[PDB]
């Protein structure tokens, strides 16, 4: 989580790439708790969190979404997250 | 593949935009997600995981599936499932009783 | 030279290191040699086409930093140049403070925000362990040094041996790889193609193809390749992940001072 | 005038009326409010500015139609812009496609980079409508990177009548106004514009952003107060011979 947290502050700051703008650099710099959020939420349902906690006992953890809501529900009860978090999870726009 | 475009040409610009945008637009779909306004009429967080799955695997392909049931997909995490007990002291399982 | 926004500069070393780039580095600007070859056919190959002005883009680009070198340091002819393995023992621990001051707040607002959720952290694990394995006769999960040692996590990467070279050879990284990946881009003015910075004990030029590296308490030059820049950057940060990491864990503490 | 300016300035001048004349904004601004030799100041432009105006150009003239048609985000205006420009062939694409059509002008953007050799086979005299698509292609990114790294937007409204060039500058504030709308992804809640004219329309646009950074003070950190608008008596396209006989009389 802490590597997590320090590669996301480095490539929202400190990278070559030319596309990624101020507005977003400032807006997940100044809303709070969203860096937090970013480095938290699993990579399976949108955030930036690619290590389930089920995968530090098991290799394989059967499909990825039911292990990312469990590790949010988990989240949730440590008070890590809150319950708005999770109903924005369930209610973001779908793809095409 | 730029080489291999060089080589046998079919590259354009309005194709690699795609890949050159590819971070920002992950930031931008995250930051979208993250400040949207919900209510607290559903306690999703009381629901078991599978179910939480199967819901939101409903909402997001509703353009496709629409209301039809999609099968196959859903096994539960271990870290949920499973409640281990450690015998000892000459005192039963509080499960099994 | 080709254009296109895909096309990024190399992170980290995947081709051999060839004392042949660096030998040619130090003959194309002329400097002295140190390095002696088995076979020096490169060094006659450049001094030829050095005689018969037959030298390519690049190698042009790279000799007219001599210019540069001779304008800003007065007293040139005094420094000794060491050579890649010599060298090590000074480039592992490269500490040039003036100019890491971006990655510095970027690292303590990333500590900042990673220490907002210790707590939070630990309930976690503690709750995953209770349902794991539960004993009824007491057990109480919180006093385990494992556990205790997650408020610390940000502290001890900090407070480490290896982070202030770690910080210096990233910020050279990073301004080595923002040239190469400028001149592939588009570009519209064409101006200087180096980054010159001044030091009072430090003197270091970044150029696209090579890195000279002046310190002058005691008058050495380091010459280096990029390669050699990706080499020095990860070994680097492998030495502060791997102390950081066995600091922590009580089961590697030993390790750690080993 | 201009003898207090520079090269700079003047060479600044020059590319943004190059931009203002290619893409005949002027004309736009009068229906809301109801020269063939164009190779010498394209030799004697700068290209950053130009494309850069151009791209905000081009985006202000589809404002509008952004607006009425629910567009949110960058990723979308470019994708509908670059649509309706393909499909629909305008009259600017055809001054451009004259204009790169020159040796010399199609050797400058060659050599600066937008015309890529790996994108195609490109030569002059070769295409015409792919070369001025691909020009404003890169014209949008470039302006839309630039717009939101908070770099400000300057133009020029000329005209010889003073109210009618604070008209076409109200014009131009109110489609300017639609866009930033657009783009901060708040146009879907907006006031219908249908059939309304252009003083009421700024007024209320005004209002709902007015609204907008009430309810949160930074409306997604999208910069608002951008443009940077120079007026002049005399008509733009006198501005631009004007600019570059001084430019020749320099010598450059
Ligand atoms: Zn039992």
């Amino acid at each position: 989580i802490f590597k997590n947290i320090q590669q996301l502050y480095i490539a929202l700051g400190m990278n070559i790439n030319p596309t990624i703008t101020q507005n977003i650099k400032d807006q997940y710099f100044k809303n709070s708790n969203w860096m937090q959020y970013a480095s938290l939420i699993p990579a399976s349902v949108g955030g930036f969190n690619y290590m389930a906690m089920s995968r530090c006992f098991v290799r394989n953890i059967g499909d990825p979404s039911v292990a990312a809501l469990a590790d949010i529900k988990r989240f949730i009860k440590a008070n890590l997250l809150d319950r708005s978090v999770l109903y924005r999870i369930m209610n973001q726009e779908p793809g095409e | 593949l730029i080489r291999v475009g060089i080589n046998r040409g079919g590259l354009t610009y309005s194709l690699l935009r795609k890949i050159s945008n590819y971070d920002l637009v992950q930031y931008e779909t995250l930051s979208r997600t993250l400040r949207l306004i919900v209510s607290d009429k559903i306690r999703y967080e009381d629901m078991c995981s599978v179910d939480l799955a199967i819901a939101l695997r409903q909402k997001m392909w509703i353009h496709l599936s629409g209301g039809r049931m999609i099968s196959g997909l859903e096994t539960p995490d271990p870290l949920e499932l499973l409640s281990g007990v450690v015998i000892t002291g000459s005192e039963h399982c509080k499960i099994c009783y | 030279g080709t254009v296109s926004d895909i096309l990024y500069p190399e992170c980290h070393l995947n081709s051999p290191i060839v004392k042949g780039k660096i030998a040619q580095l130090h003959t194309i600007m002329s400097l002295p040699q140190p390095y002696d070859m088995d076979d020096d056919s490169i060094l006659v190959i450049t001094r030829q086409k050095i005689k018969l002005n037959k030298l390519d883009k690049r190698q042009r680009s790279i000799r007219r930093l001599k210019l540069i070198l001779t304008e800003k340091v007065n007293d040139l002819g005094k420094y000794t140049f060491i050579r890649y393995p010599e060298m090590s023992k000074e480039m592992f621990k490269l500490y040039i403070p003036g100019i890491n001051s971006k990655v510095t707040e970027l690292l303590l607002k990333a500590d900042r925000t990673y220490s907002q959720m210790t707590d939070g952290l630990r309930d976690l694990w503690i709750n995953v362990l209770s349902k794991l394995a539960s004993k009824n006769d007491g057990s109480n999960y919180d006093l385990n040094e494992e556990i205790n040692n997650i408020s610390k996590v940000h502290t001890t990467y900090k407070s480490d041996k290896w982070y202030n070279p770690f910080k210096t050879w990233f910020t050279i990284k990073y301004d080595m790889r923002r040239l190469q990946k400028a001149r592939n881009e588009i570009t519209f003015n064409v101006g200087k193609d180096y980054n010159l910075l001044e030091d009072q004990k430090n003197f270091l030029l970044i150029h696209p193809e090579l890195v000279l590296i002046l310190d002058k308490q005691n008058y050495n030059g380091y010459l280096i390749t990029p390669e050699l820049v990706l080499m020095y950057c990860d070994v680097v940060e492998g030495r502060w992940n791997i102390s950081a990491c066995a600091k922590l864990d009580p089961k590697l503490q030993s390790m750690y001072q080993k | 005038d201009m003898n207090y300016w520079d090269d700079t300035d003047i060479i600044h001048a020059i590319s943004i009326c190059t931009a203002i004349t290619i893409a005949d904004t002027m004309s736009q601004l009068d229906r809301d409010n109801l020269i063939n030799s164009l190779i010498t100041e394209f030799l004697t432009l700068d290209i950053l500015v130009f494309l850069k105006t151009f791209g905000g150009l081009l985006v202000n003239q589809f404002a509008y139609t952004l607006y009425s048609l629910k567009i949110e985000g960058r990723d979308l205006i470019w994708d509908y812009i670059m649509r309706t420009l393909r499909d629909t062939s305008h009259s600017i694409l055809k001054v451009l496609s004259n204009a790169l059509s020159h040796p010399k002008v199609f050797k400058r953007f060659w050599d600066c980079g937008v015309l890529n050799p790996i994108y195609g086979p490109n030569t002059a005299s070769q295409d015409q409508i792919k070369l001025a698509l691909s020009i404003c292609e890169y014209a949008l990114d470039l302006f839309m990177r630039e717009w939101l790294n908070g770099v400000s937007l300057e133009i020029y409204i000329c005209d010889s009548d003073m109210e009618v060039a604070n008209d076409r500058k109200q014009a131009f504030i109110s489609r300017h106004l639609s866009f930033v709308c657009c783009l901060a992804e708040i146009a879907s809640f907006g006031p219908n514009l249908l059939n309304l004219t252009y003083l009421e329309r700024l007024d209320l646009l005004k209002q709902y952003l007015e609204l907008n950074i009430k309810e949160d003070p930074t409306l997604k950190y999208v910069q608002i107060s951008g443009l940077l608008i120079k007026s002049f008596p005399s008509t733009v396209t006198y501005v631009r011979k004007t600019a570059i006989k001084y430019l020749r009389i320099r010598g450059i």
